């Protein structure tokens, strides 16, 4: 929601890429100065903060801050 | 004047091939050297394919050697003894001789002896069950002490470390020493162990095959557009590097002369290349190159970003003079260190033998592919001068280019 | 083989030093930077005692270059931060630039990076637990790789490993790209990593000084009749190699020429040298040089078997004529992959500023040293010509000599 | 395997010699070519094999296949 998920996974992505305040439009490689290995390992990221596995064909997806928040509001855990 | 450089004898032993014989026969085939690894999927993994060496290794070499080595060692050290062979050096012409040396590489010592050392100190036994020995088989220096040890050898006597490049790097350094006039002959080459260890980092950032586990003979298939990740192999190399006039006054066999190696950086990404390196690269060893690439063996490791930006470099390189192209790892997988080596020679015996081998499992090509001349089947063709790259993690970029006399 | 090469810039992070300043006043005190290891001890270890670099990195390196980095290219990172500022080079002058290169090595990559791998891997996450930065950290070439991306080299870029010669050969090569015109800087050096798992493998063998344990900084006594085997250190070490024209052209700090190269094989024992193959190394690397050795500055790990056997093939090629001798390692340990430039580096600061470092803790002098200049005390002296020696495992030998410009 | 067909058995492997020459009798170094890191390597493997533990001070003292075979005897 925002606290619920929006700003968890704000905060997991802020502190992954080191960044600050993040944009729900932002590309991580775009926007946020990430390559494939920090995306790589901000999946990992999200998967500790909500205890949860993201598919392979799924995490393939997460390339934007809404396709991040989209996955673990529209899915489990 | 500066010296030329030429190879007179090679030894192999790769996943599809155990001697230069059995892979001529391969290359001609389009046979397959990957087969399901029931040692990766008992670690954990998710690629359970690999390229390995079809050959028990046990008890071949003598005690007192094999005492200190790693397989990669083991590879490179029977790729050595078919290479002296090949090039008809009898002990008294190379041992204990000032004027011969070798540099030989691996991309990752022993990440297995490694891990044994650690896994033997933390048990019960502490250091009595780590033994005398794991130093050299552990050490990133391991295949060129392990070798020029027995091999007698008292000239030059180190390793290069280039991730995918290390054994082409090797071959160009001795180049250098040729050409400089420091050696009359160096061994040049390379090995590279094969084992879930140092595998399994590579599972973890994604870049082996994940998808054909029950179609082993498919999953390594560069430039198709299914490709998933690089079939890792292991295996070894060794090729003889002989200054010219030196090979002629003694009657040697002469292959090709190295008549160009570029080394350049590519000053960008730590994982995915950047073209520009590789551009200038290729350019830099065809500086002075009077012929045209007649083939060029890719350094294609059926990757999702690699093959492109090789492809989309060789574009820029050759114009409306594009050469043959083909991925034998699409045959052999992915042999790391001992790569560049073994593709040397895979080229050099398309050079010998007069043919082409093909790419593989190719079903459906990409579409940044096209125009390319990716030769597919078999086919037999009077080559004059061939062209091989290898690339590697770190943006480091190696290429040699042979040609007949 | 024509054009000349000089040492334009330097850098080191040593166990008697975390740059030159503190390495030049470390060298003539004869400071010691061996300490006791709880680490050591604690993973069952006869040797307890090592040379560490002391020094909190936290924060010296941007987050997304370090994230690929094991120790050893920590060390050579921050070596070439130094080398750089210390030869007046500026991002336009060596980045995206083909013509400056790099070749620097480690001894073993990353061993704590492998065993973190592979102990992840059997654990419960599997392969979430290792990561995708594993592979730059544990590979060969590791020191080369994480160094060439984030400076931008364009030039030459690899990794020499040669055990314990690594970094003097990387050195050797440098000067050789110089020499064949195809480049006109090569960054050069090494680094090596720290930590029991690579450390145990070495007191396996016997090689480790195991009897001193209480008095640490008396553990490394090269030369001493009751040395007991080598002290394993850490570090890196980073010098500006540079074609001579092209140095004097921007008005650069020139510490030496390298005026001679050596690099031999001994074929004959894997962890025992036969001295042939250092005569000859030593022999290669004088050709041509037409001033004496002043200073030598040994490879003088504190083992039994290794200290004579050079101290033998030193007489062999010197004679009656013993250039001053001493023994760095006695102060710094041996940091393996990164010896041969921090010994180099060592020589470069004794010829810079006119001093014979000193082979410190021999208490009783062995028999051997017979007929050489074993100089115990610091001593100023106005140096022109030294030479510095590095071997290793595999026989594999390589002599550095460095000659002030004329 | 008694003692002796285990001694001899580690011996053999380690030196990489047939195991029949190796003699009662025989020293490691001068007979077996044994190096100074074989002697390691095979006092650890003793040392594993009869759960003995053998002091530098002791190992020192075998020289002999014999003398190995009597310090595994007479101490467990
Ligand atoms: C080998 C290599 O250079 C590195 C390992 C060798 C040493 C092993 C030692 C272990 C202890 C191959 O990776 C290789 O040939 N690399 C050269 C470039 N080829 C290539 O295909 C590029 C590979 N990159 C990728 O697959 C992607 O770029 C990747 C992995 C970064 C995905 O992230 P992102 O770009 O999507
Ligand atoms: C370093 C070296 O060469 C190895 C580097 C390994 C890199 C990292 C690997 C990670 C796994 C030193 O060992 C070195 O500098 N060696 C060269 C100088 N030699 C020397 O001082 C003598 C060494 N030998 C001995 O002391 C004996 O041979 C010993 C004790 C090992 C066995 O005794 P035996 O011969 O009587």
């Amino acid at each position: 929601s925002t606290i619920e998920e929006r700003v968890k996974k704000i905060i997991g992505e802020q502190l992954g890429v080191k960044q600050e305040e993040v944009t729900n439009n932002a590309s991580f490689v775009e926007d946020l100065g990430a390559d494939s290995l920090d995306t790589v390992e901000l999946v990992m990221a999200l998967e500790e903060e909500f205890d949860t596995e993201i598919p392979d064909e799924e995490a393939e997806k997460i390339t934007t801050v809404q396709a991040a928040i989209d996955y673990i509001n529209g899915h489990q855990a | 004047v500066s010296k030329r450089a030429v190879i007179t004898g090679l030894g192999i032993v790769s996943s599809i091939g155990n001697n230069q014989q059995e892979v001529l026969a391969s290359l001609r085939e389009g046979r397959s050297g990957i087969t399901f690894s029931q040692e990766l999927k008992d670690s954990g993994m998710r690629s359970h394919v690999w390229g390995n060496v079809k050959l028990d290794t046990t008890g071949l070499i003598d005690r007192k050697v094999v005492r200190f080595m790693s397989d990669a060692s083991i590879y490179a050290f029977l790729s050595m003894e078919q290479a002296i062979a090949d090039a008809g050096l009898s002990p008294e012409a190379y041992q204990n001789n000032p004027r011969v040396g070798l540099i030989a590489g691996s991309g990752g010592g022993s990440p297995r002896f490694q891990v044994f050392g650690a896994d033997a100190m933390r048990g019960p036994r502490g250091l009595k069950a780590v033994g005398p020995y794991v130093v050299t088989k552990a050490m990133a220096s391991g295949v060129s002490a392990c070798l020029a040890t027995p091999f007698k050898i008292h000239g030059v006597n180190y390793s290069i470390s280039s991730a995918c490049a290390t054994s082409a790097h090797c071959i160009g350094n001795a180049v250098e020493q040729i050409q400089l006039g420091k050696q009359d002959i160096v061994f040049a080459g390379g090995g590279e162990e094969l084992c879930w260890e140092m595998a399994c980092e590579f599972d973890a950032m994604g870049a082996l095959s994940t998808k054909y586990n029950d179609t082993p003979e498919k999953a390594s298939r560069t430039y198709d557009a299914h490709r998933d990740g690089f079939v890792i192999a292991g295996g070894g190399g060794m090729v003889v590097v002989e200054e010219l006039e030196h090979a002629l006054a003694r009657g040697a066999h002469i292959y090709a002369e190295i008549v160009g190696y570029g080394a350049t950086s590519d000053g960008a990404d730590m994982v995915a290349p950047s073209g520009e390196g590789a551009v200038r690269c290729m350019k830099m060893a065809m500086h002075g190159v009077d012929t045209p690439i007649d083939y060029l063996n890719s350094h294609g490791t059926s990757t999702p970003v690699g093959d492109v930006k090789e492809l989309a470099a060789i574009r820029e390189v050759f114009g409306d003079k594009s050469p043959a192209i083909s991925a034998t790892k699409a045959m052999t997988g992915h042999s790391l260190g001992a790569a560049g080596v073994q593709e040397a020679i895979y080229s050099l015996l398309m050079l010998e033998h007069g043919f082409i081998a093909p790419s593989i499992n190719i079903e459906e090509l990409d579409e940044q592919a096209a125009g390319l001349n990716i030769v597919t089947e078999t086919t037999d063709r009077e080559l004059t001068t061939v062209m091989s790259n290898s690339f590697g993690f770190g943006g480091t970029n190696a290429t040699l280019v042979m040609r007949k006399l």
